[PDB]
């Protein structure tokens, strides 16, 4: 995580994350703030309304080293900078309380360290906090999980 | 002259032909667009 995860600032105060995966950055559009990397900042980031996050093609130094996405999603309980995450049912939660503004574009990482989701808004279920997050697919589809109720965050 | 002149009939088939088909060009293209745009909304929420 620490090594390929960027916090986008503004006016100094950090309101989300971007992430390198399969050698594209991401970002997500809600957000909108200054990219800490220079060397990421003039990259051009190519925008998919659909999806609510740009992608751009990063320079050749860092294209070797990137975090990998999956599509298998065996389910359980997934690592997360805020410690472990739940999946099941086809949908992200995490306990209550856990995760807000400012933690959108944070990457949902696995066992063997490989991304498989990244967490865009959330919503307080007063038990759990029910996660809209951008998805693969066994088909290689990218799905916009997001549960009724979403709040960007 | 015996006759006025109209302006609906004053117009070669010819021309009308020609005329036609540039105005029902653009008809039919706007159509195509159309019809592309709602079918990949179908894609897009059936691929959701």
């Amino acid at each position: 995580e620490s090594d390929k995860t960027f916090p986008i600032m503004l006016n100094g105060q950090v309101n989300g994350y971007a992430c390198v995966v399969g050698g594209r950055l991401m970002k997500p559009l809600h957000v909108e703030g200054k990219i800490d990397n220079e060397q990421l900042a003039a990259v051009k980031l190519k925008k998919a309304s659909m999806y609510d996050l740009e992608y751009g093609d990063v320079p050749q130094n860092m294209k070797s080293d990137t975090l990998q996405y999956t599509s298998d999603k065996p389910p359980g309980f997934y690592n997360w900078h805020h410690g472990a995450v739940q999946y099941e049912n086809g949908r992200f939660t995490v306990p209550r309380g856990v995760g807000g503004k400012g933690d959108s574009g944070r990457p949902i990482l696995d066992n063997r360290g490989r991304v498989v989701a990244i967490v865009l808004g959330g919503a307080n279920e007063g038990t759990r906090t029910a996660l809209s997050v951008v998805t693969w697919n066994q088909k290689g589809v990218t799905i916009k999980d997001t549960p009724e109720g979403s709040e960007p965050w | 002259h015996k006759v006025d002149q109209e302006f609906q009939a004053a117009v070669s088939k010819t021309s009308w032909n020609w005329l036609l088909a540039l105005f029902g060009g653009a008809s039919s293209l706007i159509v195509v667009g159309l019809i592309v745009l709602v079918c990949s909304s179908m894609l897009i929420n059936t691929r959701r």
